[PDB]
RNA sequence: AUAUCA
């Protein structure tokens, strides 16, 4: 989604249809502003999330002596050192899929073997 | 080879230096004291002075006379214990002539009095000894006890057992043994789940109370109405002496933060998350009728109390319900709006956090959650109740006595018998409150000390009481700290803890040498923070108390680190980090259980990471032994060993063995039990021995890794009921 | 170590004891979401009442107000640095810092009425 | 089971299928609001086929767009077609619903109704998250095939 | 335990106790049986009043 | 003056507000009022810009030790600063040109 | 009233 607030009032902005010129605005209902629209998306739910899974993840990571260490070469830098979690979206559901940050280039890879990320 | 490192072996060096400091009733005696020397000066100072003012008529001469007389309490005075026998005479009295009278060992409590006068006529005011207030019992072995500084051939002609050990009253002659009672942290901000049939989804709850002064039980709830699946979901809070839960928004425009996405700011911290801010639109479209702090107080203000009728009233009112019964952790204080709010949006940060799945609901039997009150804060919460006993019945005199202006006679103000007998009723009977007219007042805090076997005694001096999730089950934060087998069986059945050997409860310290440390060492304080400006700011907590933010962390923390194993932030305080969640939260606080580690540094110029702790300090240790100058507290201060809080063990890694889990690989016995490894290179801390992790009586077990789980405990139950010898006396 | 720089240092006048304000001097803080701009030919009058104590802040009627509210302690302090012609600088204590504190305003015929509303729903 | 159809595992399937209780939520992905005025042509490019085809062989200019998962809609076998006519014949004639088909990349369902609109459709996605049963018997979840 | 590196679902972590009691247990394996013996008492402990009144 | 009225800033003076440790503002204290309460000086230092705070020798018997400070933006924020006299009057002085911070040292 | 016993 990404929401914008009123200039002036700093108040959140409702959705306003300009139905002469079929296009979205966004008013304030606090004063007389008004804005167009950047995205038509209003309102996105999101049921089967995604975010959340590498939460969490300060530069400082590989300071933590509670996260496990291992020897998988890196996709980016090749390197053999590395810090590995799972899936922070605390959810029941939820796979046992890894998560490795580089402890060099930092760059987050996964031990998913059905799919491929970027995050 | 003095840097050489430690064996197996070894570490029965270091026990025996524990042994040789702590005793095995440290927790008794160091709470006792900490409430002699600290704590019951500050009871005498909290409420303290009382005054009052005769204003006249202003009719004529003898009117026209306005006056204001104050009583003051200053220094208090404790003497060693004493006895009033029947013929006037006071002197000494030794616990062995204590427990043969039926008499109490108590010593006298004299306090500073000091007693002003002041006048105006029909605005100016102008000024126109130690007194004896009760008898307090005091705790055997502890500084104030005759048997402290008593040597072995001292004891003996005091006709003492030189084995007993302390940490009991004589009151009318029979020992008593303060329980350690089990309650939850205050000042805890956690998120639960509320059940399938509910309007409310989760709670954020905070159960806020002040460290010491009337100690406002106020717990706050913030609601998230709604449920999985249901449209507007809205989040409101019941706030103390207000009927109605108030939207989060109307709290924020009531505090002053007026414009949406000011309020966002301090709830979401990150503009990013698209998520957690679309689930704040109907908190902004239900707070949206208010719209001014004025008229967000008239709306708190609108809703009692009882309502309290008057557009003037209720304004006034909502902004005395926010400065002293919302969150009055923090500050009671002013201006503060700053501060509360923040903290207001972390706790409902954290509430969408748990909803949102990204955060488990709190485990509400961790045990770095729970408190133990001992002898210390026991005697200090009935001495309150009682003291203010006291002082309203003071009031009641100099009335009394100004009326008829009978001389303000002293001894006929101060009742000692008030606090004298007020203290003796409750060690005595047991009921833990006000006095002959006790219900509801917990029954059993004291109790009479087990003297059947010497073990029995010892066991009885380290028993916690748990009263009312799933609370009887071994829980993982209970190992090191309390005994896995030493509970009884049936109703009492895991509610009935141990405390293992090395376990001691921290006695309380002062925040502020950290507060002042703190922002000192990059702490920006949160009455200037700015969200979007610093995202990925440490948040730093001293006692739930949200004190401000640090961009530097981890150099911070191991300042802080360093600060505690020099001795400069006392061992007993409990500092955590942790990274994923970007926080940093310390404990000067009373009552956490600590068990003492072994610390474990990469830090070694000859190779890997190996224990501080060396072969040359065994050495040193051990020349003591044979002297009976290198002590337990020598290996505190040297930071070889270090005081680690369930709260705290959370972020470390510990070895069972030194030796056997520190070098790696570069035939094997068959008998041995099958051993793991020390894959780990990042070990923090290793354990002092494994065998601590068990309590006075299932230590006694021989064997006990070759029993069936509750045989075991069934012995930490028999051995109790053993006979044999319970003191040489 | 040596200087082969130059540093233009100017002496700093520990702040002066007396002066006619050396009691006060306070900073006025405004969020830039408010948008403040004092170079306005509105702007051009500003009344500063004490409220009967947070500080009112008007314009000509018409215009805003705000309001002003004391900000908590800390162990640092702020102290306001001014320069005289002569470089030297001459040092205050700042004796309170005010947030700021308006109206908005249409906020007049509503209010009272909008919650009677919104009770006629419960 | 039926006398003849006990050893048939086939069978059991069926009636697993026809009484395990589905809703509209175990299938859906996410579900979004967007304001695409002409209902002729959409300013989403992905679902610019689907409107290519289910148009040839007014109404809202508030869209809901719902994405469903291949995966779950195959665990609890369904069609994209069978999905859609339950929200078709919920809503009746005051909701035009099309949807991308099943061998198509992406699983969606487009719905528009027949001033003020933004809160309403809120309404009609929790209607049909919550309320919209596809398959099987109320109170009847996790049925189990046992030998 | 906090002996035990973090989303560690091995045996070992999880409370296999891998021994015979004539060999001995680990400390870990003697703690965690022990939270599953504590598990065998409470019921005992509770079950003989609850069974009392069902008999009732 | 003008009763309730506030005075000035359109002149548009600038002022710089500045963060100080409270260690060195009781120092400061000490400097006596006639001395003019000459506390020490502030080095402007070019090859980027560097600022600093050094006490005067006679504030303390040891090497000055320079303070840094370390400058920060305005922030999204207008500070004005307003004096009140001990006639009452109220004036708008300056507006804040620049923040810095003292650090301690 | 606590502790305990099978
Ligand atoms: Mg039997
Ligand atoms: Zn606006
Ligand atoms: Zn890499």
């Amino acid at each position: 989604t990404t929401f914008r607030f009123c200039r002036d009032c700093n108040n959140m902005l409702y959705p306003r249809e300009d139905k002469e010129n079929n296009r979205l605005l966004f008013e304030c209902r606090t004063c007389s502003y008004v804005e167009e629209a950047g995205s038509p998306l209003v309102y996105r739910h999101e049921l089967i999330t995604n975010i959340g899974e590498t939460a969490g993840v300060v530069q400082d990571i590989g300071s933590d002596p509670t996260l496990p260490r291992s020897d998988r070469e890196c996709p980016k830098c090749h390197s053999r050192e590395n810090v590995f979690f799972q899936s922070q979206q605390r959810r029941k559901d939820t796979s046992m899929v890894l998560f490795f940050v580089c402890l060099s280039c930092s760059h987050i890879f996964t031990s998913d073997q059905k799919n491929k990320r970027t995050q | 080879d003095e840097s050489a490192p430690i064996t197996a072996e070894d570490s029965w060096a270091v026990i025996s230096a524990f042994f040789r400091e702590k005793g095995l009733v440290s927790q008794q005696l160091d709470s006792f004291n900490q409430f002699v020397d600290y704590t019951l000066q500050d009871i005498i100072c909290e409420d303290s002075t009382l005054i009052l003012e005769q204003l006249a008529q202003h009719t004529t001469e003898s009117d026209n006379i306005s006056r204001k007389y104050e009583i003051s309490f200053g220094k208090i005075y404790v003497t060693k214990p004493m006895v009033n026998e029947s013929d006037g005479v006071t002197h000494a009295l030794y616990p062995q002539e204590a427990r043969l009278r039926n008499l109490t060992y108590s010593s006298g409590l004299f306090v500073d009095v000091k007693k002003r006068t002041y006048e105006a006529i029909d605005e100016l005011k102008y000024e126109l000894g130690k007194v004896f207030i009760g008898r307090l019992p005091i705790m055997l072995r502890s500084k104030n006890c005759y048997l402290s500084e008593a040597t072995e051939s001292d004891l003996y002609k005091l006709k003492e057992c030189p084995f007993d050990m302390g940490g009991y009253f004589i009151i009318n002659g029979s020992e008593k043994v303060l329980i350690a009672q089990e309650r939850s942290a205050g000042n805890i901000v956690q998120v639960f789940k509320k059940a399938a049939p509910s309007p409310i989804s989760h709670v954020a709850e905070i159960r806020s109370a002040l460290e010491k002064g009337s100690r406002f039980i106020s717990t706050l709830q913030v609601k998230l109405y709604g449920r999985e699946g249901s449209s507007a979901r809205t989040i409101k809070a019941t706030l103390p002496y207000i009927k109605q839960d108030i939207p989060i928004v109307i709290i924020f425009r009531a505090l002053g933060i007026i414009p949406d996405g000011e309020i966002l700011e301090h709830i979401c911290y990150d503009v990013n998350d698209w998520q957690m801010l679309e689930m704040l639109k109907p908190c902004v479209e239900d707070g949206f009728v208010i719209q001014d702090r004025e008229t967000a107080l008239d709306f708190i203000g609108r809703r009692g109390t009882a309502l309290g009728i008057k557009k003037e009233k209720r304004i006034q009112y909502a902004k005395d319900i926010l400065q002293k019964e919302f969150l009055p952790h923090i500050t009671q204080l002013e201006g503060f709006e700053s501060r509360k709010a923040f903290f207001l949006g972390y706790m409902i940060n954290r509430l969408l956090l748990c909803a949102l799945d990204r955060k488990d609901q709190d485990d509400r039997d961790h045990f770095g959650k729970k408190r133990l009150d001992l002898a210390g804060p026991l005697l200090a919460q009935l001495f309150k109740t009682l003291f203010k006993k006291l002082t309203k019945d003071i009031f009641r005199y100099m009335q009394r006595t100004v009326e008829e202006a009978h001389d303000f006679n002293m001894k006929l103000a101060i009742n000692a018998k008030t606090i004298t007998s007020g203290l003796k009723y409750a060690l005595a009977t047991g009921n833990w409150g006000e006095q002959k007219k006790a219900m509801s007042s917990r029954a059993g805090v004291s109790q009479v000390l087990n003297r059947y076997t010497y073990s029995s005694t010892l066991s009885h001096l380290r028993r916690t009481n748990t009263p009312i999730a799933k609370p009887r089950q071994l829980h993982n934060t209970h190992w090191g700290l309390v005994c896995p087998a030493e509970t009884p069986e049936g109703q009492a059945c895991g509610l009935v803890k141990n405390l293992s050997l090395m376990s001691c409860i921290s006695v309380g310290t002062d925040p502020m040498p950290i507060i002042t440390f703190l922002s000192e060492w990059g702490m920006e304080p949160l009455e200037d923070y700015v969200p979007h400006q610093s995202p990925d700011a440490t948040r730093v907590f001293v006692n739930g108390v949200w004190h401000g933010v640090h961009r530097n962390p981890a150099r911070l923390m191991e300042t802080l680190r360093t600060l505690r194993r020099k001795g400069d932030i006392n061992p007993e305080v409990s500092m955590i980090r942790d990274i994923r969640e970007k926080e940093l939260k310390i404990f000067t606080d009373a009552g956490r259980v600590y068990r003492p580690l072994f610390i474990v540094e990469d830090d070694e110029s000859l190779g890997h990471k190996e224990l501080k702790v060396r072969k040359g300090h065994i050495a040193k240790l051990m020349a003591t032994e044979y002297q009976d100058e290198y002590t337990w507290s020598s290996l505190l201060n040297e930071g070889l060993v270090e005081y680690i809080d369930a709260e705290e063990e959370e972020s470390i890694l510990i070895a069972m063995q030194p030796e056997d889990l520190e070098p790696a690989e570069a035939d094997v016995d068959p008998a041995k039990r099958i051993r793991v490894s020390h894959h780990a290179t990042t070990f923090t801390h290793c354990e002092i021995h494994p065998s601590m992790i068990l309590g006075v009586a299932a230590s006694i077990i021989p064997f006990p890794d070759h029993n069936q789980s509750p045989r075991n405990t069934y012995q930490s139950a028999m051995g109790k009921q053993a006979m044999g010898v319970f003191l040489t006396n | 170590d040596e200087d082969p720089n130059e540093y233009n240092e100017f002496p700093l006048r520990a702040i002066p004891k007396e002066d006619l304000e050396n009691m006060r001097t306070h900073l006025l803080k405004f969020q830039s979401k408010k948008k403040i701009n004092p170079v306005t030919d509105f702007h051009l009058p500003v009344r500063l009442h004490r409220k009967d104590y947070p500080w009112v802040m008007e314009d000509f009627d018409g215009y805003n107000t705000w309001v002003g509210s004391y900000e908590a302690g800390n162990s640092d302090s702020y102290v306001l640095l001014s320069v005289e012609d002569d470089g030297s600088f001459t040092m205050i204590p700042a004796d309170k810092v005010y947030k700021f504190t308006a109206r908005n305003k249409y906020a007049t015929l509503t209010i009272d009425e909008a919650e009677k509303r919104m009770d006629k729903k419960s | 089971l039926e006398p003849g159809h006990a050893a048939d595992q086939e069978q059991a399937k069926l009636i697993r299928s026809a009484i395990e209780h589905t809703t509209l939520k175990s299938v859906t992905i996410a579900s979004e609001i967007y304001y695409d005025p002409d209902p002729r042509s959409t300013v989403i490019p992905e679902d610019e086929e689907i409107i290519q085809l289910h148009f040839s062989l007014q109404q809202s200019p508030w869209l809901l767009r719902l994405e469903l998962d291949r995966a779950a809609m195959n665990d609890k076998d369904l069609t994209m077609g069978q999905v859609g006519e339950r929200i078709k014949q919920t809503f009746k004639n005051d909701l035009f619903v099309i949807w991308s088909e099943d061998n198509d990349e992406k699983l969606i369902i487009r719905c528009r109704v027949v001033a003020e609109e933004d809160h309403m459709l809120k309404k009609i996605e929790n209607t049909m998250l919550e309320n919209i049963t596809l398959r099987g018997v109320e109170n009847i979840e996790r049925v189990v095939m046992m030998k | 335990l906090p002996h035990f590196s973090k989303d560690d679902y091995s045996p070992e972590s999880k409370g296999f106790v891998e021994n015979s009691y004539l060999r001995g247990l680990t400390p870990q394996e003697f703690f965690f049986h022990a939270m599953g013996g504590r598990e065998g008492l409470i019921d005992t402990a509770v079950k003989t009043a609850e069974t009392g009144y069902i008999q009732r | 003056e003008e009763s309730l009225d506030l005075d000035l800033e359109r002149s548009n003076r600038q002022v710089w507000l500045v963060r100080l440790p409270m260690f060195l503002a009781e120092k400061w204290r000490d400097r006596n009022n006639l001395h003019g309460q000459e506390l020490g000086k502030i080095r402007i230092n070019k090859d980027g810009s560097k600022i600093t705070l050094l006490l005067n020798e006679n504030d303390n018997d040891s090497i000055p030790h320079e303070y840094d400070l370390e400058l920060t933006k305005k922030v999204v924020e207008n500070e004005y600063v307003f004096t009140e006299q001990n006639l009452k009057k109220t004036a708008i002085v300056g507006t804040v040109c620049h923040e810095c911070q003292v650090m301690p040292s």
